[PDB]
């Protein structure tokens, strides 16, 4: 859910120099957590 | 005619299927989502 895209904003110009910030806003939400499930402790030596 | 069925059922007042029918008249437009008309956020796209 996404309270506005990732923007940009422009900051006060206090001298010779140009500033600005990107920003965004939400959080994910995930209706049924009984239709997820996950894999933990795996082992996997491919690196090395 | 002594040998037609007579219609039956209508000693039930405020019969169910008239209070449904009553619901879907006088309250149309019920359930849906006027969130958006309302919305000062200049961003009306959903973008990721």
């Amino acid at each position: 859910k996404q309270l506005t895209p990732m923007m940009k904003m422009d900051l006060a110009t206090l001298g010779p120099v140009i500033r600005w910030m990107i920003l965004m806003y939400g959080v994910p939400v995930m209706y049924a957590p009984k239709k997820f499930m996950k894999y933990t402790n795996i082992k996997a030596d491919v690196p090395g | 005619d002594p040998n037609e069925e007579p219609p039956t059922g209508s000693g039930n007042g405020e019969t169910a299927s008239q209070v449904e029918l009553y619901i879907d008249l006088t309250k149309p437009l019920e359930g849906a989502d006027f969130r958006r008309y309302e919305s000062p956020n200049p961003s009306t796209i959903t973008l990721p």
